[PDB]
C-alpha cells in the first residue's frame, strides 16, 4: 500500500519544510 | 480545504523568495505529513498561512511578495533551532 507518487515523495525529501493547517 | 499540506523550498541564490514544492490536500495531506515526518522533514502547523497559499498559489512557483516575509519567518526559527 503506497498513498504517495515517487514526485511527491522526492518533492517533500527536497523541501526544508511542510507548512500545514 | 479540511486538511492542507505546503510544502516549502528555499535557496537565496536563486531569489529572495521561498518556493512552493507541493500543494495537496485532505487525504493526500495526510500522507504527505506522514511521510514528511518519516524522513525527517518538519512538519509545521501554521493554520492561516496554509490556508492562504493554498487559495492564492499554485504548485512549483515562488511566494510572491505579499506573503513572503509570513513565510520566511518559518525557515527562520527552524534556523535558529
Amino acid at each position: 500500500i503506497e498513498i504517495l507518487s515517487e514526485q511527491t515523495k522526492s518533492d517533500i525529501r527536497n523541501s526544508k519544510l511542510v507548512v500545514m493547517n | 480545504p479540511t486538511h492542507i499540506a505546503i510544502g516549502i523550498y528555499f535557496n537565496p541564490e536563486i531569489a529572495p523568495a521561498p518556493f512552493i514544492s507541493l500543494i495537496e490536500t485532505n487525504q493526500c495531506a495526510l500522507a504527505v505529513r506522514k511521510y514528511a515526518n518519516e524522513v525527517g522533514i518538519p512538519t509545521v502547523r501554521d493554520v492561516k498561512l496554509a490556508r492562504k497559499l493554498y487559495k492564492t498559489h499554485t504548485k512549483y512557483s515562488f511566494v510572491d511578495f505579499e506573503h513572503l516575509d509570513e513565510v520566511l519567518r518559518l525557515i527562520v526559527w527552524l534556523e535558529q533551532v
